[PDB]
């Protein structure tokens, strides 16, 4: 009864050494090699001494069909580059073959990405860790019966369905630059999962996430969307993230939290148009960390892979409350981090089209909807 | 979401 919510937290970390070998195709921005770069970097920082490292199991088709349809999972199980010609109709039906291509070991990659998220949820359900980290997870665009936005299987939805076995209310937070449409869609009509997504909105994938989308049915007011413009920086982002999450924690009071830490909201991302640094991105982890709830940290977007490795390495150290030096240690991918070889990055000179009045106005309208909770 | 290709 003497607990006060502080102290160093127990962190369980999930990684399979085979994840870096899966290849989306020539010129495709999604590179699972970034997960191996992340792992090697934090290994050379010595962070393996402060946390438990687990190798996740390959999630089965039975585990995936807890949300996804039988036909879609069966297609993912069967589709291969050598038999694509015979599946030309089903590929279009399940949105596979363009943004989400067929590649060697596609289903295995889905099993590894999903296995880490569901294993971390089980560990949290068993009350055997404070935090679980799966940088191979966070594929938030996958739908019940189709792939989308480089995502095939929605590890987040499956992990949240696992958490719902022992937690009445689960809070999902998405700082990927894209709207977490796949997660919001799955839980749009239930109040047992509240989804909060911060994202660039307006002529941008996936085209959802309007702030007027607040949920439906029993889930009305349990979907929160903060639409943003190009070039947001650390100060603007930090001025609204903590107040909004604080109000969500007060009104909703969840017992478990899932944080998608998509790194394409960083400055200089190949696909993103934000201007956050690693410190500004990682401040979101610190804010969620303070509330001392069972927390599942997942990966997601991120397509300038040297900055992705920096971001998820630092945010693992943040979860461990470990200060690590700015000078990068030597590692298997040292040349990727030139010409500075530093851990932290500097923002660009791009214009922040999110005026301070815009940020305050959107925040005030979200506070109105948050007042509609019981 | 890839500007170089398609509508994603
Ligand atoms: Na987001
Ligand atoms: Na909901
Ligand atoms: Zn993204």
């Amino acid at each position: 009864a003497y607990s006060q919510g502080g102290g160093k937290k127990k962190v369980c970390y999930y990684y399979d050494g085979d994840i870096g070998n899966y290849y989306y195709g020539q010129g495709h921005p999604m590179k699972p090699h970034r997960i191996r770069m992340t792992h090697n970097l934090l290994l050379n920082y010595g962070l393996y001494r402060k946390m438990e490292i687990y190798r996740p199991h390959k999630a089965t088709a039975e585990e995936m069909t807890k949300y996804h349809s039988d036909e879609y999972i069966k297609f993912l199980r069967s589709i291969r580059p050598d038999n694509m010609s015979e599946y030309s109709k089903q590929m279009q039906r399940f949105n596979v073959g363009e943004d989400c291509p067929v590649f060697d070991g596609l289903f295995e990659f889905c099993q590894l990405s999903t296995g880490g998220s569901v294993a971390g949820a089980v560990k949290l359900n068993r009350q055997q860790t404070d935090m679980a980290v799966n940088w191979a997870g966070g594929l938030h665009h996958a739908k019940k019966s189709e792939a989308s936005g480089f995502c095939y299987v929605n590890d987040i939805v499956l992990a949240i369905l696992e958490l719902l076995k022992y937690h009445q209310r689960v809070l999902y937070i998405d700082i990927d630059i894209h709207h977490g449409d796949g997660v919001e869609e799955a839980f749009y009509t239930t109040d047992r999962v509240m989804t909060v997504s911060f994202h660039k909105y307006g002529e941008y994938f996936p085209g959802t996430g309007d702030l007027r989308d607040i949920g439906a049915g029993k889930g009305k007011y349990y979907a929160v969307n903060f639409p943003m413009r190009d070039g947001i920086d650390d100060e603007s982002y930090g001025q609204i993230f903590k107040p909004i999450i604080s109000k969500v924690m007060e009104m909703y009071q969840p017992s478990a939290v899932v944080l998608q830490c998509g790194a394409d909201s960083l400055s200089g991302d190949r696909l993103g148009c934000f201007n956050l640094t690693v410190k500004g991105h990682a401040k979101c982890v610190e804010v969620v960390k303070t509330f001392n709830l069972p927390l599942l940290m997942l990966g997601g977007g991120g397509y300038t892979i040297r900055n992705v490795a920096r971001c998820w390495t630092y945010e693992t150290a943040v979860a461990l409350d470990c200060e690590i030096p700015n000078e990068l240690p030597y590692n298997d991918y040292f040349e990727y981090f030139g010409p500075d070889f530093k851990l932290h990055i500097s923002p660009s000179n791009m214009t922040n089209q999110n005026t301070p009045e815009y940020m305050e106005k959107i925040k005030q309208r979200l506070f109105e909807n948050l007042r509609m909770l019981p | 979401x890839n500007p170089e290709q398609x509508w994603g």
